[PDB]
């Protein structure tokens, strides 16, 4: 069922599957715009 | 009467279960209250026979589970075939093998990783390969990626396939137990349909396709202008161009000609001169007759006609002259114990994936694998490994089954009897022929480093010196190297080159093979196998026979297979288990293995491998240094460890700097694992109480009570940290080094 | 009741209840114990006798084009070898009206929709004379056995009623004339294999001069 | 032409020879067990047959298969031996 | 062929062909260890005769002078010093076990069950008898090798 489903969906090891990957896509996109930075230049 | 009998929906497909961890366990399936039923949870996820003591569901569930294996088996095979086909050099590399790298594995351009991408030639960059699917793909006939693509989405096909039918046979229609225990026709078909024509399928294949294919190939003609393997088949002219024997079809076959199939059917032996692998004709003859045994063979037992031996009588009928008939009582112990046959099963695989690996590098089958010396070393280190793993397995659960299954109430054996009644002078003597061999074979090391460091070489034990000979070794080369023509008089040359009768063969400059010799470092190295093979089984037998009891402990049986000590008294009684038994065993099998791999490597590389002149002058690799280095332990580490260990640790900057970062990544891991190794779980559960105090002044203590690793668990970790740590360092050290200077 | 080959185990759920029963089952795949799925006595009844009917017409008419054409009744363009129709391209082709692969999904549609009606009424009989389908749906009831529907559709003329035992003859009549047609196809099919020509043209040789017998074609040339 | 040829009446001869032995208990069969090798015993085949001795459709193969071994085997071993031409 | 031994199963062992047959019983019984019923003196003499007597032949072969002409007194004195140590330890096991006086600590029962008397070695008297007797008897057996091999020279296969 719907509920079922929704209920499995959110156990610990799938819930920090989907945590993990979403962090690094956005680390890699992050990376792939502002690559080999050592500081912080803006202000 | 062998029948096939289901039973027709036996469990309801939903979700209920899966939101619900340890359902299957009636103590699990409470909730946890510490995180030890974490740990728990996943450490009895496999074990159906703790679940339920009903055979047939035990049956059930393990058909279903060996479904989905070969449903992952296939995902991995189509994933390889994509790959060969959407990024790999396969097509370039067919027209110059001896100086393009095969490569299938290409990265992404973030972070600075693409620097992997290395130059391996054919205007492609990318990571070099291994694993040997190039000389296969060759072999096979393959010339096309669209051809690889149409092998992945069949594989793609046959995973959707395997994964359906786990779960019509388990949720649908569930065999009942008789059909799992008709032995004799299970045997029948595996034998027969299974092999004989599985190997008759593929000789005809070879007959049919691989063979012409290859032809072109090697006559130097350009991959897209070969006929398609189609053209072959419905257009015999073609075909009977190269064989004139295909203009008569199949008469000889029928009317007993045979003879006029020497053309493809041939008994040659040795190597192609031009690939430096086996003749493929050769091949085809071996498939078709092992194929011809195989399906003789499975016509043996007997099913539902009268014809045919029973398993049982034969069992029953050979007895024994000690006032018993010892083989009775075998056959109802082994079709109702899965453990018994896991035990046999694990123990006959392994030995014959050590078999493997010793045949592959001495008769190389695929062209073009003898002088791509990291293919040819990787897969004799690999099979070798699997091999060791399935071996310590078979002990396990044999004692698994001595633990849970033995019975001599109900189901009587008398050699298990017989047996048990003398595991004292048994295991006695195997713990003194120990002694022995370890004595007079890492003693005679020893009296050598000493006779070096004290300027007296000449009271060493060296070819220069007090002599060894491994004579026995040299009359059996010589008389296999001069079987052609008296004892095997069908046969033009030897079964290797190895054997002896100086001849060498190379291709594009490099050597494949020839006459390896063998002498007193042979023979040491020899003894020091012996000596560390007989260790593992004293300890592994140990385990096996004594499981149940000893002078010790008189109830050992109902303590289980798998618990930490009875207490510390008797004067201490840790590791009396079993599982404590093949968790020792595995150090020993991880020391004998990486000893047989180190001798392998360096006797290649200083007697074989290397390279030679238009004159023909050969220079090995590291110029024959083994005969007087490997005697002592210092040569070891010196010119063996110190000297080859340069390429795996100068490959920062380049293409292969992976690798030094796995080498180190790897002596990380090892030394990471004695930690849990020489400690004990008491110490950590007292730190846990002050850690445990300052989450609870924060209002930060969680309801799921932490708790130390279970004494189990810690020896667990440790041994597995251990393993992989070690096998990874050697891993990286042996591909660096062969990618590098091969 | 001529038996042939019967077993002990066979002859207990054997016993003339099927039309053509004679009691052949030499290894007890229609045995009652342990059924599931497909093995089954309805459907592997249902199965034979459906692959015998569309067997029939298959054999039929994969000979007429040849005969016809020789007797001199279709443009020799038409007449060929049934293995040359397009159905297997590497043995030669035909210029139809549209498509090799479009005729594909255009016959494709047409067959899904009476299969997926069909499939229907062996899990609920009668479940087809419901809902309004053109008003259609008032003939395409059924009569209780999905093997033989059965009404006016299906029988316009009727030639099985007013008799009760004429209908097992036609039934037994069925059984025989479908089980000879997939023999025929087994027989086409191989012949073209071994010999790469018109089933039709294949009868003459034989007929006329018995002397080009199956030993003269194991050569198995192209 | 094969058919009269020396190879053509080996085959024939340890068929026939195979069926014989078979069929008049000079061997076992489905009706007839064995354990040693001489003592032939009275098994039931278990299929019905018209002939009245018990010879059933599945023994008629194995005695006709081992015919097949025997006489190839027997055939081949000649031809290499010298006894008879290579090609007939 | 295997028997529990004297009929007793619950006993530690087990009767086979190995320590059962008639022939190793004889062959056993027949060596000097086993005649209870001779003197500790002569018991240790052949003793120490057989044994200094073999320990001659490694000595002189093997040792850091074997391509010397000096070999033989090399090996020779190498087998003396060798059974000087071993009769220190006789003499050692001797005085650590036996105190003087006590009695025969020698099984008195025999397969059938007869009694019989307690063997003298061991004591503390006869202990020392057989100790000077395979001191004696190991530096005769190796004066008598030397002697053999390198004195008089006999023609032997790889001397
Ligand atoms: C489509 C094939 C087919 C099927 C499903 C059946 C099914 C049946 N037949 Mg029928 N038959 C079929 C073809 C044929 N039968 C016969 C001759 C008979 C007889 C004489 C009898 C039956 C009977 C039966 C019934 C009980 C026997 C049994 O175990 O059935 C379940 C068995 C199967 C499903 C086996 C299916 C095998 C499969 C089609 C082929 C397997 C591989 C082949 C060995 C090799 C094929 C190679 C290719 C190149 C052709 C059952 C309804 C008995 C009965 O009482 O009928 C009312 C009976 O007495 N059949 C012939 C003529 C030779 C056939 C020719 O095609
Ligand atoms: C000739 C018939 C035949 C064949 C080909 C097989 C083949 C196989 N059996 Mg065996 N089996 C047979 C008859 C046969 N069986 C019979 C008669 C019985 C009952 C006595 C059993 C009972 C049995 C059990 C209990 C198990 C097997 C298993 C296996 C697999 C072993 C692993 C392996 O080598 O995979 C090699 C892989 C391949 C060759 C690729 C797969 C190719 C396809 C899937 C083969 C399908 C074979 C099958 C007979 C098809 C029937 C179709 C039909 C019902 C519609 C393998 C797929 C084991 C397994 O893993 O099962 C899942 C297993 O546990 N079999
Ligand atoms: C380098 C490390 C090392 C060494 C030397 C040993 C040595 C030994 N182990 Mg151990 N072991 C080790 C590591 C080691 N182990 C580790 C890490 C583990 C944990 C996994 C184990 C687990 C383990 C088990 C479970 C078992 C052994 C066994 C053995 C014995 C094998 C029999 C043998 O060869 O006797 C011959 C002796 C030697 C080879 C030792 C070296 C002797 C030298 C070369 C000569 C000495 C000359 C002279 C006497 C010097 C005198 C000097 C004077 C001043 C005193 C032996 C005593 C097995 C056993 O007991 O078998 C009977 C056994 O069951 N080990
Ligand atoms: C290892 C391979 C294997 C084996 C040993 C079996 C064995 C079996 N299958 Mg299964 N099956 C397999 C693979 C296998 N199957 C695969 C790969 C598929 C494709 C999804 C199926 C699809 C399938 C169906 C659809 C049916 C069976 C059925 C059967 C049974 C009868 C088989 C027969 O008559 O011959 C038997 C228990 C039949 C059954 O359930 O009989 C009760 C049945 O109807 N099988
Ligand atoms: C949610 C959408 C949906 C889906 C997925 C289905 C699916 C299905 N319906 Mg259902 N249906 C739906 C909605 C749907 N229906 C609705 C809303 C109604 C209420 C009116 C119905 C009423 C209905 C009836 C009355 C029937 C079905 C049937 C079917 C089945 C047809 C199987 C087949 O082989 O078709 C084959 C068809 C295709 C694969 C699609 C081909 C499309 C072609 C290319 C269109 C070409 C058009 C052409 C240009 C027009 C001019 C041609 C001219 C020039 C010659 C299938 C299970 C039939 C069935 O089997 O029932 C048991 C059936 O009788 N449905
Ligand atoms: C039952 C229908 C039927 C009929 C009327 C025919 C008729 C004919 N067949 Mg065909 N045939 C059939 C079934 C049939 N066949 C079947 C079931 C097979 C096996 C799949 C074959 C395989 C076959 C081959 C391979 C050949 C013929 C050929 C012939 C012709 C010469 C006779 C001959 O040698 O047959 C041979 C028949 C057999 C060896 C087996 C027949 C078995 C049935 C039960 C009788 C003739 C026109 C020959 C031809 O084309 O000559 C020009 C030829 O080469 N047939
Ligand atoms: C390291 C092992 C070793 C070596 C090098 C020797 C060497 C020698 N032994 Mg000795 N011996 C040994 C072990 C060894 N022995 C052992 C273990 C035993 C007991 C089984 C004996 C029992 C023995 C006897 C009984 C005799 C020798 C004799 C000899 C000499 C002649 C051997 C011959 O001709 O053959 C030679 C010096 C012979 C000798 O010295 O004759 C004068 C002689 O009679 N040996
Ligand atoms: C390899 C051959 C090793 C020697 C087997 C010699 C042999 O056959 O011995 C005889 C016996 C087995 O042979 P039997 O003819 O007595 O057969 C008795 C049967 O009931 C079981 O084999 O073996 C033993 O008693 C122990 C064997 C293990 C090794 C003991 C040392
Ligand atoms: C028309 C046309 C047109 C165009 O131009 C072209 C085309 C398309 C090609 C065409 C079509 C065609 C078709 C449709 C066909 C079909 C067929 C079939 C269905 C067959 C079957 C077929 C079928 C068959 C053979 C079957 C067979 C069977 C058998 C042997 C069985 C046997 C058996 C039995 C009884 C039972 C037991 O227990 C076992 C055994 C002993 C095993
Ligand atoms: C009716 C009748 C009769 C007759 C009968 C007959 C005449 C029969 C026959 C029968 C027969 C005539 C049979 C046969 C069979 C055969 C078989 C069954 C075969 C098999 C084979 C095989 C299996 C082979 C194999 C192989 C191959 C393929 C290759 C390689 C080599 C070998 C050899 C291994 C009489 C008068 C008596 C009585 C009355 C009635
Ligand atoms: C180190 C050590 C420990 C302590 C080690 C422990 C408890 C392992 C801890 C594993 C992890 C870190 C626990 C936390 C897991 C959580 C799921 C993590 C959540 C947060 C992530 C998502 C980031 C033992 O308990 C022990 C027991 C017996 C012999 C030796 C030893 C031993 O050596
Ligand atoms: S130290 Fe650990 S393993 Fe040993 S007895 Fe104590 S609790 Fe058991």
């Amino acid at each position: 069922s719907m509920r079922d489903i929704k209920t499995y969906l959110s156990v610990a090891p799938v819930l920090s599957t989907l945590w993990f990957g979403a962090l690094a896509g956005l680390l890699i996109e992050i990376n792939r715009l502002f690559p080999d930075a050592l500081s912080f230049p803006f202000f | 009467e062998v029948k096939i009998v289901v039973d027709r929906d036996p469990v309801k497909t939903s979700f209920e279960e899966w939101a619900r961890p340890g359902h299957f366990s009636r103590t699990l399936a409470k909730g946890p209250d510490t995180t030890t039923w974490i740990w728990n949870l996943h450490a009895d996820a496999h074990d159906f026979d703790s679940h339920t003591g009903d055979l047939e569901e035990i049956s059930r569930k393990v058909f279903s589970a060996h479904f989905g294996q070969l449903s992952i088996i296939f995902l991995w095979l189509s994933g390889m075939y994509f790959h060969g086909a959407r990024f790999s050099n396969y097509e370039a590399w067919l027209s110059d093998p001896t100086h393009i790298g095969p490569s299938a594995q290409v990265v992404w351009p973030i972070v600075g990783q693409e620097i992997l991408n290395g130059d391996v030639g054919g205007g492609f960059r990318g990571i070099q390969i291994t694993s040997g699917f190039f000389q296969l793909w060759r072999a096979s006939g393959i010339t096309s990626e669209l051809q690889l693509y149409c092998t992945a989405i069949g594989a793609l096909i046959f995973a959707a396939l395997m994964l359906f039918a786990g779960w019509f046979h388990y949720h649908k229609a569930a065999p009942k137990l008789a059909w799992f225990q008709d032995v004799e026709s299970m045997l029948n078909h595996h034998l027969a349909g299974l092999l004989g024509l599985g190997s008759l399928s593929w000789a005809g294949h070879q007959i049919h396709v691989s063979l012409p294919i290859n032809q072109f190939l090697d006559a130097g003609v350009d991959p897209k202008e070969i006929p398609l393997p189609h053209e072959f088949i419905l257009n015999r002219d073609l075909l009977a161009q190269l064989y004139p024997s295909f203009a008569e079809g199949a008469t000889p076959f029928f009317t007993l000609n045979w003879s006029k199939y020497a053309e493809f059917l041939t008994f040659r032996g040795g190597l192609d001169p031009v690939t430096g692998g086996l003749w493929l004709t050769d091949i085809a003859h071996h498939h078709l007759a092992i194929a011809i045994l195989f399906l003789i063979a499975g016509h043996m037992y007997r099913t539902n006609w009268g014809i045919g031996h029973g398993l049982k009588d034969i069992l029953e009928a050979h007895k024994g002259p000690f006032t018993g008939q010892g083989h009775k009582g075998l056959y109802e112990i082994l079709t109702t114990s899965w453990h018994a046959q896991l035990s046999l099963n694990l123990a006959m695989l392994g030995s014959t994936t050590i078999v493997v690996a010793h045949h592959m590098y001495s008769m190389p089958p695929y062209p073009y694998l003898a002088t791509d010396y990291g293919t040819q070393l990787s897969l004799f280190t690999h099979h070798m490994w699997i091999g060791g793993f399935l071996i310590v397995g078979a002990a396990a659960h044999a004692a698994i089954f001595m633990v849970r299954d033995y019975d001599p109430t109900t189901r009587y054996n008398d050699l298990l009897d017989r047996v048990l009644r003398h595991r004292d002078a048994i295991i006695s003597h195997l713990n003194w022929v120990c002694i022995f061999l370890g004595f007079h074979s890492f003693g005679l090391y020893i009296h050598n480093d000493t006779m070096s460091a004290l300027g007296r070489p000449q009271d060493m034990f060296s070819d220069t010196a007090i002599q060894l000979q491994p004579i026995f070794a040299q009359w059996v080369q010589n008389i296999h190297a001069t079987a052609p023509g008296v004892t095997a008089p069908g046969a033009t040359t030897s079964t290797s080159l190895t054997w002896g009768g100086g001849e060498l063969v190379a291709v594009g400059g490099k050597v494949a093979l020839l006459p390896i010799p063998l002498g007193t470092a042979d023979f040491l190295v020899h003894h020091i196998h012996a000596f560390t093979i007989h260790v593992t089984v004293l300890i592994l037998l140990k385990g096996v026979l004594f499981a149940r009891s000893s002078r010790l402990i008189p109830d050992k049986a109902n303590l289980g297979f798998r618990f930490p000590c009875d207490g510390p008294g008797r004067g201490g009684t840790c590791q009396v288990s079993a599982w404590d038994h093949v968790f020792l065993g595995l150090f020993w099998m991880y020391n004998a293995i990486s000893v047989v791999i180190f001798h392998f490597s360096w006797k290649m590389q200083s007697d074989v491998w290397g390279t030679i002149s238009d004159q023909g002058m050969v220079t090995h690799i590291t110029g024959g240094n083994f005969a007087q280095s490997s005697i002592t332990i210092n040569g070891w580490l010196r010119d063996f460890l110190w000297a080859q260990a340069s390429q795996v640790i100068q490959s920062y900057g380049s293409s292969l700097s992976a690798y030094g970062l796995f080498f180190l990544g790897a002596h990380f891991v090892w030394a990471f694992s004695l930690m849990f190794l020489f400690s004990g779980r008491g110490y950590w559960q007292e730190l846990i109480e002050s850690i445990v105090w300052a989450h609870n002044k924060l209002k930060v203590a969680p309801a799921t009570q932490p708790r130390a690793l279970s004494i189990i668990q810690g020896r667990a970790v440790g041994v597995t940290h251990y393993l992989l740590g070690g096998i990874a360092t050697t891993w990286a050290f042996f591909l660096a080094r062969i990618i590098a200077v091969g | 009741r001529q038996l042939w080959f019967a077993s002990k185990q066979s002859l207990t759920y054997l016993d003339g209840t099927l039309p053509g029963d004679f009691g052949f089952d030499p290894l007890g795949l229609s045995d009652p114990e342990g059924t599931g799925g497909f093995i089954e006595p309805r459907w592997l009844a249902y199965g034979e006798i459906f692959n015998g009917r569309t067997a029939m017409m298959g054999v039929v008419g994969m000979i007429a084009p040849e005969a016809l054409g020789k007797v001199g009744l279709v443009p020799p363009e038409t007449a060929i070898p049934w293995f040359q129709a397009g159905a297997i391209p590497p043995a030669g082709t035909y210029q139809y009206w549209a498509d090799p692969y479009t005729l594909f999904v255009f016959e494709m549609a047409l067959i899904g929709f009476a299969e997926h009606r069909r499939l229907q009424d062996w899990y609920n009989p009668g479940s087809m004379g419901k809902q309004y389908f053109l008003g259609l749906e008032k003939y395409l009831g059924g009569s209780g056995d999905p093997a033989y529907p059965g009404g006016p559709i299906f029988n316009p003329l009727g030639f099985g009623t007013k008799s009760e035992k004429e209908m097992k003859e036609l039934k037994l009549k069925e059984i025989k004339n479908g089980r000879l047609a997939m023999l025929a196809f087994l027989g086409m099919s191989l012949q073209a294999i071994f010999t790469g020509v018109g089933p039709f043209q294949n009868l003459l040789d034989h007929l006329s001069d018995p002397v080009n017998n199956n030993i003269l074609t194991s050569l198995k040339f192209h | 032409d094969y058919i009269g040829s020396s190879t053509n009446l080996i085959m024939i001869t340890t068929t026939t020879l195979m069926l014989f032995a078979g069929r008049f208990g000079l061997a076992p069969s489905a009706n007839r067990k064995a354990t040693a090798g001489l003592k032939l015993e009275a098994r039931e085949s278990g299929l019905q047959t018209g002939d009245p001795a018990g010879f059933t459709l599945a023994d008629t193969l194995a005695c006709g298969s081992v015919g097949h071994i025997l006489g190839v085997g027997i055939v081949l071993g000649l031809k290499n031996t010298g006894v008879l031409d290579q090609i007939i | 062929v295997v028997q529990p031994i004297n009929g007793d199963p619950f006993i530690g062992s087990l009767e086979t062909p190995v320590t059962s047959s008639p022939l190793v019983a004889w062959y056993l019984s027949n060596l000097p260890a086993y005649r209870t019923a001779v003197s500790p003196l002569l018991r240790g003499i052949e003793v120490g005769l057989a044994h200094g007597y073999l320990l001659v032949g490694p000595f002189a072969l093997t040792g850091p002078l074997r391509n010397t002409p000096v070999h033989g007194q090399a090996g020779a004195l190498g087998a003396i010093g060798l059974v000087t140590i071993l009769s220190v330890v006789l003499t050692m096991y001797g005085v650590a076990s036996f105190e003087d006086g006590a009695p025969s600590t020698a099984p008195s029962l025999t397969l059938t069950g007869r009694k019989k008397e307690a063997d003298k070695l061991q004591t503390a008297e006869g202990w020392a008898q057989f100790t000077g007797g395979f001191f004696f008897g190991g530096v005769s057996g190796a004066i008598w090798a030397y002697f053999l091999l390198y004195v008089l020279d006999l023609p032997y296969f790889f001397k």
